[PDB]
């Protein structure tokens, strides 16, 4: 249950939370051994590893159309931007190896950071995909987003940004 | 009906969360119960009442891009906070397996006028974005109460960057 | 007697599947 | 241990001389300890709590006095203690600082209405 | 409940032409005045035949329920919503001699009431920045009263508490209830802000200084609405 | 008979070998929820016809794995049926429900 | 025992939480005087007495500066 | 004693030294009001 979500929040959906594209992490099937109103909450966190799991897959296919060098730069920094929460994702882990006592709520509190870093990186992804964007104007948009208003979004696109503007200095050694 | 039952549905109204025994009638109505303990709990379950407005509008505004650097930082700042009364709610869930502290009314006396500012707060705020909202923030701060004008007074400083 | 016995250093090895006092 | 020579132990342990170097010491708090075997007031875990909640609100450490919320919670966990209430007595007394009243704050059952 | 709302117009009208260089000045939502669960304050046997110690239990549990607020299931708190003051009717289906013993507790629910309704009315900001301090104040008052009954609710679950135990218990809350609604009605009645409410309490701090279980109060409380003028 | 016992204890010797085995680690749900779900779904009436699976403790699938990884090839679990390595299906654990 | 031993981790797990509460508070107690500051409220007496002699004898090892 | 305790504390006119007298007739009705506790307590014997 402390095993299935931790695999259900990685990659893995399993018995409880089924994986479809047309609807992500469902739960439907009803818990006597839980408290009925505690379905409610699980909706709610069934939005952060959804995102999660939607990143890999794009991580996955990208590494014409859709190509380039520059589609080998975001998706390089989007693995650093995440690595935070592949570690939060081994600290719950370690916290459930003591206490028989935690519940989901603090699952919940620990991980409010990456309930607005996520979705706003979401529309970005998105409007990489639907706009055939795929040479240097990848940096436009997120130059756009990078200037924020919360705190996360700040700084994990900067962490990206860097990493495209390396890349150009590679381009623009071999030809200065 | 048992009394234990009311004490756990209770304990999820706080977190806005819908009881099984107590369950919400309307918006323009606080949780109603489905004898002395149901008199009890229309006081305790307010703060559900007061959690709803504020997360479906700090919900909407982070998904918005029109509202601004300034704001957009404000609805940060009230995600943050809402973000320590769910520590102290974590505690109380995880104690269950002596909870009942006059069914925790003093618990939960000191956010209720944390909440009911903030509640007031980003009404004081609607339709204003920039310095036309930092006034509104800063009329907030000449208040007389120590324990809310300790309270605006962090969030103004985060505004104002 | 007990207390000062008391202060010994156990294991730091766990389990995953033993919940309840994995020694 | 008999509770007389464990104080006896207390005396080496907060001085670094022997039971024989001083025992003035240790023959002024056989008076002192040696009146009472009990708490002169009835006992309830909520009030101790509040009162060390009360003490890391005075020093502006809101995150702390819900730090220990969790430490008793583990605490309780296993539940091997039930004097749980003394020992948090002794540490909130002794407490110090890293830099009013009490008539109107609530205080312990006197039991000056319960039989002694 | 109705005229508050007069007088905060009003005031602001004072201040509206007093002040022309400070914009939007802060007012709560019209909700934070109508609710009426932001107070404290808002099954049945024939307990008459049942024997003595047995209505001793029921009622000891009920008036400690009054206490924070909450009415019994044989007192209830009467309709009166207008000034410092409110009743309470007791059900003659109780023994006359508990009957007058519970009429002798109750003054200090009204005594509750008369307190909590202070500290919601003088919150807003036309009633001045100095009110504002002397509700803060008054609110901590309220927190240690609501832990000392908790000791007797536990007390109580165990079986070890009576009529007795009770009334011993509250004699020295007593006194603190009195103090905080005779001084509430003095500050209603001339409709002190600014200075005039540090004459009250400058007065009220020699007025009891014996005891000194009131003077502590006084003093507090002149420390604390003094701070931001 | 003291040598045997020895064997079952030290070495494995329970999943690749017919015993059926247990271990109640202090069960409740959260290391337990292979058999909470399955009488879940025994009450919610199947109907019945229990599966039959070999119970295999959770450190010998890390092992496995990792024998996998070695490049060993024809294993106990994980064995080519088709010259790609095909999972075995009839395997439980106290949690998960094998899915 | 085994069980036995398990049981006598458990407790000396409490008891480093209770070192943990010890620090977290700064107080000038170690481990070592919490051994025994723990046997005496294990054997009941009033704890401001308690309180009272360690204060006392605080400033009895002053004079050994 | 109480019908005297009944009548001064509402006269406010009485004086500091009224109101210092009468906060010594206070704590010995407090006292007495102990007694009957502990005795009650003990009654729930002749």
């Amino acid at each position: 249950m402390i095993h299935e979500l931790l695999l259900a929040l990685s990659g893995y959906p399993g018995s409880i939370f089924t994986w479809n594209k047309r609807s992500g992490l469902q739960v439907s099937q009803d818990f006597p051994f839980l408290h009925p109103s505690e379905t409610s909450v699980l909706n709610r966190l069934c939005r952060l590893g959804t995102d999660y799991i939607r990143f890999t897959e794009f991580i996955e296919q990208y590494t014409g159309g859709l190509h380039g060098i520059y589609l080998r730069a975001f998706c390089t920094g989007l693995d650093s931007v995440l690595q935070p929460y592949r570690q939060a994702l081994l600290d719950l882990e370690q916290e459930f190896l003591g206490d028989p006592h935690l519940s989901i709520s603090h699952v919940n509190y620990f991980l409010d950071q990456f309930q607005l870093l996520f979705p706003s990186v979401m529309v970005v992804v998105e409007q990489i995909k639907s706009q055939k964007i795929h040479g240097c104007q990848i940096l436009e948009t997120v130059y756009k987003h990078s200037c924020g208003g919360l705190p996360p979004v700040r700084s994990a696109l900067e962490k990206i940004l860097a990493v495209c503007h390396g890349v150009m200095y590679k381009q623009l050694s071999a030809w200065m | 009906i048992t009394e234990a039952a009311l004490v756990r549905d209770i304990l999820y109204v706080f977190q806005g969360i819908d009881g099984k025994n107590i369950k919400m009638n309307n918006t323009e109505n606080c949780y109603k119960v489905e004898r002395s303990l149901r008199d009890t709990a229309v006081r305790l379950s307010e703060l559900g009442w007061l959690h709803n407005k504020i997360r479906r509008y700090t919900d909407q505004r982070s998904l918005d891009r029109s509202f601004g650097l300034v704001g957009q930082s404000f609805c940060a700042a009230l995600h943050q906070e809402l973000r320590e009364y769910y520590r102290l709610l974590s505690v109380l869930h995880s104690q269950l397996q002596s909870l009942t502290l006059r069914r925790l009314l003093v618990w939960t006396y000191d956010p209720k006028i944390r909440l009911k500012t903030l509640a007031a707060l980003v009404d004081h705020c609607q339709g204003r974005k920039g310095g036309e909202l930092a006034s509104a923030v800063h009329a907030y701060t000449k208040t007389g109460d120590p324990y809310m004008r300790s309270l605006v007074q962090h969030i103004l400083s985060l505004v104002s960057h | 007697l007990w207390e000062a016995a008391l202060t010994y250093e156990a294991s730091k090895r766990r389990c995953w599947e033993r919940v309840g006092c994995p020694p | 241990k008999s509770p007389n020579v464990l104080l006896q132990n207390l005396c080496c342990r907060i001085l670094g001389r022997s039971e024989a170097d001083v025992a003035q010491q240790f023959q002024y708090a056989v008076r002192v300890i040696g009146s009472n075997f009990a708490p002169t007031v009835e006992r309830d875990e909520f009030l101790v709590a509040e009162k060390i909640k009360k003490e890391l609100i005075r020093q502006r450490r809101e995150a702390d006095a819900a730090l220990f919320s969790e430490l008793h919670r583990k605490l309780h966990s296993q539940g091997v203690l039930k004097n749980k209430w003394s020992i948090l007595y002794l540490l909130l007394s002794l407490s110090e600082d890293p830099r009013s009243y009490a008539t109107l704050f609530a205080q312990a059952l006197p039991r000056d209405a319960h039989s002694t | 409940l109705q005229q508050s709302l007069e007088l905060k117009r009003k005031m602001l009208r004072d201040k509206q032409n007093k002040k022309n260089s400070g914009q939007h000045l802060p007012i709560f939502p019209a909700w934070v005045y109508e609710r009426p669960a932001l107070i404290g304050d808002f099954t049945a046997l024939p307990i008459g035949t049942l024997p003595l110690a047995s209505q001793e239990s029921a009622v000891v549990e009920d008036l400690l329920y009054v206490l924070v607020g909450v009415d019994g299931r044989y007192v209830s708190a009467q309709p009166l919503a207008g000034r410092q003051s409110r009743t309470f009717l007791v059900d003659p289906n109780l023994d006359l001699s508990i009957r007058e013993l519970v009429h002798r507790i109750l003054p200090v629910a009204a005594s509750y009431s008369a307190v909590t309704r202070f500290i919601e009315e003088k919150s807003s900001f036309e009633y001045g920045q100095v009110n504002h301090a002397l509700a803060a104040a008054m609110r901590t008052l309220v927190k240690e009263h609501l832990i000392l009954v908790s000791q007797l609710e536990q007390l109580h679950r165990q079986g070890l508490l009576s009529l007795q135990k009770l009334w011993f218990y509250i004699q020295p809350a007593m006194r603190t209830m009195d103090i905080l609604a005779s001084l509430a009605t003095s500050v209603d009645k001339g409709e002190c802000l600014g200075g005039s409410t540090l004459s009250l309490l400058h007065d009220r701090s020699f007025s009891y200084t014996g005891d000194s279980q009131a003077q502590e109060l006084c003093l507090y409380l002149t420390k604390a609405a003094s701070a931001p003028y | 008979p003291d040598d045997r016992s020895w064997l079952e204890h030290h070495v494995v010797h329970q999943y690749w070998t017919a015993r059926p085995s247990q271990f109640p680690h202090s069960l409740h749900l959260h290391s337990n929820l292979a058999a909470v779900w399955d009488q879940h779904l025994y009450s919610s009436d199947p109907l019945y016809v229990p599966d039959d699976r070999v119970l295999v403790t959770e450190t010998q699938v890390i092992r496995e794995t990792l024998w996998l990884l070695s490049g060993v090839k024809k294993l106990f679990i994980f064995q080519l049926i088709d010259g790609k390595v095909t999972v075995r299906n009839n395997i439980i654990v106290t949690h998960l429900t094998h899915s | 025992a085994a069980a036995a031993a398990a049981n006598l981790n458990a407790v000396r797990e409490t008891m480093d939480v209770l070192l943990e509460i010890s620090r977290i508070l700064n107080t000038g107690l170690d481990m070592e005087t919490l051994s025994i500051c723990v046997r005496l409220c294990e054997q009941g007496i009033n704890p401001e007495a308690l309180s009272s002699v360690i204060k006392e004898l605080r400033k009895a090892t002053e004079a050994l500066k």
